[PDB]
RNA sequence: AAAGUCAUGGUUAAGUGGGAAACGAUGUGGGAAGGCCCAGACAGCCAGGAUGUUGGCUUAGAAGCAGCCAUCAUUUAAAGA
């Protein structure tokens, strides 16, 4: 598809890296149907089809909006960790769901970063305050 | 079978097939096959190419035959010498020239157009090609 | 083996290949469908 | 773990012409193939095909989550019909009316897969009329 | 807008006329209101590619000849009986 | 076997030239747009191909795959009864 549809598919990054604070990652060595049904299935329960498990992770795409926005991103380009941008939160209760089910039955690509939004350090903290 | 009704002569000379066609924009429909080649195609080859393309589109759309054979040609049997008369009527032909639209179709997609215009095609001994109607 | 004035890729496993002279329809997926072209 | 749907509806406990091979293959007894398939049959209504799931833990136990019955059987309480649809396109069997299916709308909003129910009415609306009955 | 190219024609005929579409061209004329008819010639790649669309025989061309903007329409055109290509054109001045 | 192993710029690899058609084919030269891309293409490699569902009958069991039909539709990255 040609490429000023796809201008507007950078301006849709925007608005949901624009709402969204805090943001979780996975990779796919063994991408699953089920294995992106298990944060959708779950998010249904929450909210409602605002989310894009789709992958923006390429070398000019979500590259460009990052030093207009949320400019810690701009090294993730390569390296296969993509980005989905849940619209409200802040120190939300929505991480382990791309990481749990690494351990049921996927081999273990993502490594999990966590993108750093108190700027933390690799470590999960499961701390989640309710 | 295309055959005249009625003709005013049983018989024809041979003539000759030498010109370009008339019949050479798509009038009817909106695909055409449209003759390349020379020659003169007889009513089984007209009719076998019908049956191609009919079955092919699956009795959904309609089809224009713009070529009519009404040239009777005769034929000597075997073992007959060269006097004695003129050769009895065989069979009926439509003589064809280069840029003459043979068939027309609308009512389908252009790929299965495509694909009925060369299924008869393989039954005809001129070469084709398909053309589309134009605008002027 | 088919030998035949036509030869063709008759389903989506069928390459084309060209040895000695010779058009060849080789397949990976179906010993049928392997031709010769004369 | 081979956790697939393989029974008739409640009236053949202990199934062995509807069953046959099929739920025998593993090791567990039978015993609990039949008695502990009592604990959703009996539970509910007689007379409809529960779905089961069995997964063979190590043990020689199973365990379960239970769900509604398919897009056959609680329409087919909502049609009456007993030939499925004899074809259709060249005589009609019958239809599936729109409003009726809201009874099922609200039944089925537990365990079946999804949150919207919206999106699960124009999910058996051509559901329906997949059926021969043109809805 | 279209915007066609187009010289004067020299020579004229049917030995000419089979001279020019040999080389990538084909013979045009402009005829209508006051002005004398106005024999020109074209280049067959270049409006074989607009003729193509169904916007060119609804539009006012232009057909630029010796540093002349002219305003005409697409009156009539011959086709080749078997080939895609152009035998010659009529235009009428709007 | 008398006279260019002539100059210049191209093509042909088939001894085509120095026999043959419908038709077939990533043979090779040229041409204006043809036609997808640095919002990363094209090809490989890391991977699904689910869910309701086995859509129901007539049939030997009919579950996408014997044929006959609807072939919609959810969880929606996408998964075609
Ligand atoms: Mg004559
Ligand atoms: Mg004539
Ligand atoms: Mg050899
Ligand atoms: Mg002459
Ligand atoms: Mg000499
Ligand atoms: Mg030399
Ligand atoms: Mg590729
Ligand atoms: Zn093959």
């Amino acid at each position: 598809a040609l490429n000023l549809q796809d201008k507007q598919a950078i301006v849709a990054e925007v608005s949901e890296v624009a709402k969204g604070a805090l943001s979780a990652v996975v990779a796919d060595s063994r991408g699953v149907t089920v294995d992106k049904m298990t944060e959708l299935r779950k998010a249904g329960r929450e909210a409602g089809v605002y989310m894009r498990v789709v992958r923006n992770t390429l070398l000019r795409r979500a590259v460009e909006g990052t030093p207009f926005e949320c400019l810690k991103d701009a090294f993730v380009g390569p390296t296969l960790i993509a980005y989905s941008m849940e619209h409200p939160g802040a120190a939300a209760r929505l991480f382990k769901e791309f990481a749990k089910a690494n351990a049921k039955f996927e081999v273990k690509a993502a490594a999990f970063e966590g993108e750093l939004i108190p700027a933390s350090q690799i470590d999960r903290l499961a701390t989640l305050p309710t | 079978m295309l055959q005249p009704k009625r003709t005013k002569f049983r018989k024809m000379h041979k003539g000759r097939n030498r010109g370009l066609a008339q019949g050479t924009d798509v009038s009817f429909g909106s695909f055409g096959l449209k003759a390349v080649g020379r020659g003169r195609l007889t009513a089984r080859q007209i009719e076998a190419a019908r049956r191609a393309m009919t079955r092919a589109v699956k009795r959904q759309g309609k089809i224009w035959i713009r070529v009519f054979p009404d040239k009777p040609i005769t034929e000597k049997p075997l073992a007959v010498r060269m006097g004695k008369g003129k050769g009895n009527v065989e069979y009926w032909v439509a003589l064809i020239q280069p840029g003459k639209v043979l068939y027309e179709m609308d009512g389908v997609p252009e790929e299965l157009a495509r694909e009925a215009f060369k299924l008869a095609a393989a039954k005809l001994p001129i070469k084709t090609t398909f053309v589309t109607k134009t605008v002027m | 083996m088919k030998v035949r004035a036509s030869v063709k890729k008759l389903c989506r496993n069928c390459k084309i290949v060209k040895r000695d002279g010779v058009i060849r329809v080789i397949c990976s997926a179906e010993p049928k469908h392997k031709q010769r072209q004369g | 773990q081979a956790y697939v749907k393989l029974q008739v509806a409640a009236g053949m406990a202990n199934p062995s012409p509807p069953v046959g091979p099929a739920l025998g293959q593993q090791g567990v007894n039978i015993m609990e193939f039949c008695k502990a398939f009592n604990a959703k049959t009996d539970s509910i209504e007689k007379g409809l095909p529960i779905p089961v799931v069995i997964t063979v833990y190590a043990d020689r136990s199973f365990t379960f989550v239970t769900k509604t019955p398919p897009a056959a059987v609680l329409l087919k309480k909502a049609a009456g019909i007993k030939s499925g649809s004899g074809k259709p396109n060249k005589d009609k069997v019958g239809k599936i009316s729109r409003a009726q299916l809201q009874e099922i709308a609200q039944t089925k909003a537990a365990d079946m897969t999804g949150a919207d129910i919206e999106a699960m009415t124009r999910s058996i609306e051509g559901t329906a009329r997949s059926m021969g009955l043109v809805v | 807008m279209f915007t066609i190219n187009a010289e004067v024609r020299k020579e004229q005929g049917k030995g000419a006329s089979r001279r020019l579409r040999a080389a990538n061209k084909f013979p045009a004329i402009i005829y209508g209101g006051k002005e004398a008819p106005l024999a020109i010639e074209l280049d067959h790649d270049k409006v074989m590619n607009m003729q193509a669309k169904a916007e060119f025989y609804s539009e006012v061309l232009t057909i630029v000849v010796d540093g002349k903007e002219i305003k005409v329409k697409a009156q009539d055109v011959q086709r080749h009986p078997y080939k895609p290509k152009l035998q010659h054109i009529d235009f009428v001045r709007a």
